[PDB]
């Protein structure tokens, strides 16, 4: 896709395969563990397959 | 338990304050659910004077909040904005070997 | 503590010492410490838009061949009465990855809030002119290499150039100017190369060669229509004729006008409301400003959510009951002093 | 780079002159621009003249009053005004005082000094500090610990 | 500080892929300066 | 689709959101097995390890990056949620056999 | 007397640098000798 | 040389403008003059 994603059309199923986590992970990662490891962290959003 | 749109209102602290309620800025009404009731606004315009600059920064603060009918509140949620400024007048900073 | 006393106190563990060991350590550290006193400042990038804060990257040169080339950091916000205080400075960092520079053309630069370092590489090679004769030419192409968390360089990634700075027209011995920023809106990593003037007011005139780099790396050529905004937004940031005791420049973020993030998500602060029985929560602004004179048109569009559940004990509960049986808009009587 | 050293002490604390607060803010001005620049030094006032801060002084060569190149006030809780300044040469040869008798008031200030100094003792609140640390002090500790 | 310093060895192995000989003579690179790589990175995981 | 409903509602109720362009990340999908290593199985295992060594405060430290019985406080605000791991505040059922 | 010998290398890697093909052929230097180097020394290092 | 007793990495200059100045024949090497000189700190040297 244009903004990032991958997925494999499965008939009329589309199913992801890569993730953009690393890429927004990194600013995240920047002051420490404790920002890594939070529930904010775990809701980072993935674009429209 | 019933929510009024005219008791779910915005406040924004930009200079002053513009007070805005969801009964005119709704474009339509939610579904009433225990779960999940999501209002979308419209395009609301800031006027970007009467902003003060401290270390050539502002902060433009949005007050959510819902009140129930009979005068309770079901809770608010601030949040918060910075608006940092580019000056021109200040030369880059050189090396001078 | 730095690595100098680390390998102080590793040369003096041990038990039988003599008083000459102990000379000769200090003078193993002595040498080591002379390595990093005579350090040399090649170029620089401050972080934030303005100088007053955010931080500050420098990159060292050494007095010696093929360089190790160090950088350390320092922050604007603990700076008072016209001096930093010495803990808002760092400690020099080695640098890794080989590195060779032309004329030392290099900048680091930080995209996406990890430090990349970017530079200029020239190679010559030959083509053959024959009427008679073997020529020499130069290529030069562009290399751009970042740092990974735990402290390591990555492979740089190659870039052919040669098409760009043969397009600026350049005498040799003489590097071309090298201008690399970052842009917060449209994460984007600008790039612009530019031949070396003598007045900043003559970069407003002098066309540019530069080009973009997305989030994977792949470039996109400047069109002249769209680098005038930057050229003109940016002219101060260039660099004169840079002899000795001629000027160098460092490079700010670039911005313009205004500076505003794009969408918020996490809360600055949230309350429960009376009872406890329901809250305000996950909402979320999207921002689309306009930048004109006198003014500023910011457009948001807040997306306002209200859920209904407790807080833990017989709260939560008591939501849970009230969330089942009962619809909205009807009346409830809910008992608090619930006792056994 | 070119500019100065100059050293001002300062008058005894008298709140009749120094207001209630014994803080005060040397300041700098004029330069860049027409506008004001903050504080080269900042300290406080004693009972005897205590304060006698030697400060360096930058300079570009070319000031934008030409007649007298660099000002300096001295602000503090009470009184913060402005006087009259300072004048370096373009030449090596450094900075007098602006000569008429006294342009600048010397209102808490007393006099001007130090012409003839080039180089500074090295300090150990810069930028290489903490190898001036490491050097000195904790090596010998951790030598004769262990 | 084994580092994973296979990626410093293949950095010098992808620097050496172009042909260094110019003029008549075309060529002249490395070809197997991967493998190489690949192999002292597989001897020093071991090592480490 | 816009008649007066062409499609009926039998057992159906409403139709939502407009908007919204990005998902939550899936702890089921194909790089969920990296996901639960990162965040339940990393701080399990430095916590039994620093156990087993009698360092105590460094294993209690990290044992409340999963599960903290005293709630969480972010910037100065004590958070709702009281488990760490988000597929432990919703079940889901990532191996079917 | 490991003496920070990865000075001792990056001597031969800055001195082998120039093209020594002369005439017609005109380059055939190594460019990863550096790489090499830094390779060898952080070897070198741990072993230390 | 180093403090400890190490050499460093030398520093190479091309002089070859300066022997060709000179006027040499083959298999004779110029003669070289190298002083230190206290007052205005400048390592001397000439050719000849």
């Amino acid at each position: 896709d244009e903004n990032g994603a991958q997925y494999m059309q499965w008939g009329a199923y589309r199913i992801r395969l890569n993730t953009l986590f690393a890429r927004q992970l990194v600013e995240r990662a920047n002051t420490g563990i404790d920002t890594i490891l939070s529930m904010e962290t775990q809701n980072i959003q993935e674009p429209m397959m | 338990t019933a929510i009024s749109s005219e008791k779910v209102q915005i406040t924004i602290k930009a200079g002053k304050e513009y007070s805005l309620t969801a009964n005119k800025d709704v474009s339509v009404q939610p579904s009433p659910s225990f779960e999940e009731m999501c209002y979308q606004f419209n395009a609301l315009e800031i006027d970007g004077s009467n902003l003060n600059f401290t270390n050539n920064s502002a902060s433009i603060d949005v007050t959510f909040t819902a009140l129930a009918d009979d005068g309770r509140k079901l809770g608010y949620e601030i949040f918060n904005i910075p608006v940092i400024q580019k000056v021109k007048t200040d030369n880059a900073l050189t090396l001078f070997h | 503590q730095t690595k100098m006393m680390d390998t102080l106190l590793q040369s003096v563990s041990q038990s039988q010492l003599n008083a000459d060991t102990v000379e000769d350590a200090f003078k193993s550290y002595l040498t080591s410490f002379e390595q990093v006193a005579n350090l040399e400042v090649i170029s620089a990038y401050h972080d934030n838009v303005n100088n007053d804060q955010g931080l500050t990257y420098f990159i060292g040169n050494s007095k010696t061949e093929v360089n190790q080339y160090y950088w350390r950091s320092v922050d604007h916000s603990k700076f008072n009465d016209g001096k930093f205080a010495a803990n808002a400075w760092s400690e020099w960092h080695k640098i890794d990855c080989a590195i060779n520079p032309y004329q030392s053309t290099i900048r680091p630069v930080i995209y996406k809030s990890r430090l990349y370092l970017i530079w200029l590489e020239q190679k010559e090679t030959a083509k053959q002119k024959e009427d008679n004769k073997v020529t020499t030419d130069y290529h030069y192409e562009l290399k751009l290499a970042h740092i990974r968390y735990d402290g390591t360089w990555n492979v740089p990634i190659t870039f052919d150039v040669d098409e760009k700075i043969l397009a600026l027209e350049l005498t040799k011995s003489q590097a071309p100017g090298l201008y690399c920023a970052g842009y917060q809106g449209e994460d984007t990593l600008l790039i612009m190369f530019y031949r070396k003037k003598e007045k900043l007011d003559d970069y407003k005139t002098a066309p540019m060669q530069g080009f973009y780099i997305f989030s994977d790396m792949s470039s996109k050529d400047m069109t002249n229509e769209q680098c005038n905004s930057y050229r003109d937004n940016g002219y101060t940031h260039f660099d004169t004729n840079s002899d000795t005791n001629s000027v160098i420049r460092i490079n700010n973020r670039y911005a313009e006008d205004y500076e505003i993030p794009s969408l918020i998500n996490h809360s600055n602060s949230h309350d429960w409301g009376e009872y406890n029985l329901s809250q305000v929560y996950g909402g979320n602004i999207v921002i689309n400003y306009k930048v004109t004179s006198n003014d500023l048109k910011i457009y948001i569009s807040p997306k306002l959510r209200i859920i209904h559940d407790g807080k833990e004990g017989r709260e939560r509960i008591q939501s849970n009951l009230i969330k089942k049986y009962g619809k909205l808009g009807d009346k409830f009587i809910i008992y608090t002093s619930l006792g056994i | 780079g070119i500019g100065a050293y100059i050293e001002l002490i300062l008058d005894k604390y008298n709140p009749d002159i120094h207001g209630t607060n014994k803080s005060f803010k040397i300041i700098y001005g004029d330069i860049f621009k027409a506008g004001d620049h903050f504080p080269i030094y900042q300290g406080a006032l004693s009972d005897i003249t205590q304060t006698t801060v030697k400060l360096f002084l930058p300079r570009v060569d070319n000031a934008y009053g030409n007649k007298n190149n660099l000002y300096v006030y001295a602000a503090y809780q009470k009184v913060e005004t402005n006087f009259i300044r300072f004048v370096k040469e373009d030449n090596n040869k450094p900075a007098t005082f602006d000569t008429t008798y006294k342009n600048g008031t010397f209102p808490g200030l007393a006099s001007a000094r130090v012409i003839q100094t080039v180089s500074e003792p090295m300090d150990f609140s810069g930028a290489n500090s903490l190898y001036f640390w490491e050097l000195f002090y904790y090596t010998p500790m951790m030598v004769a610990q262990r | 500080i084994t580092s994973g310093l296979k990626g410093l060895h293949m950095a010098a192995a992808a620097l050496e892929m172009v042909p260094n000989i110019y003029g008549f003579a075309v060529g002249g690179t490395r070809y197997g300066a991967i493998a190489n790589a690949i192999a002292i990175g597989g001897g020093i995981a071991a090592e480490g | 689709d816009t008649t007066y409903k062409n499609g009926t509602f039998p057992g159906l109720a409403s139709a939502r959101v407009i908007q919204t362009v990005s998902e939550p990340m899936d702890f089921s999908g194909a790089n969920s097995l990296y996901f639960w290593e990162l965040f339940y199985y990393t701080p399990m295992m430095v916590a039994q390890r620093l156990l087993h060594e009698q360092n105590f405060d460094e294993a209690n430290r990290w044992l409340k990056y999963v599960w903290s019985p005293s709630g969480y406080i972010v910037r100065g605000q004590i958070k709702n949620y009281h488990w760490n791991v988000r597929p432990l505040l919703e079940n889901t059922s990532w191996n079917s056999d």
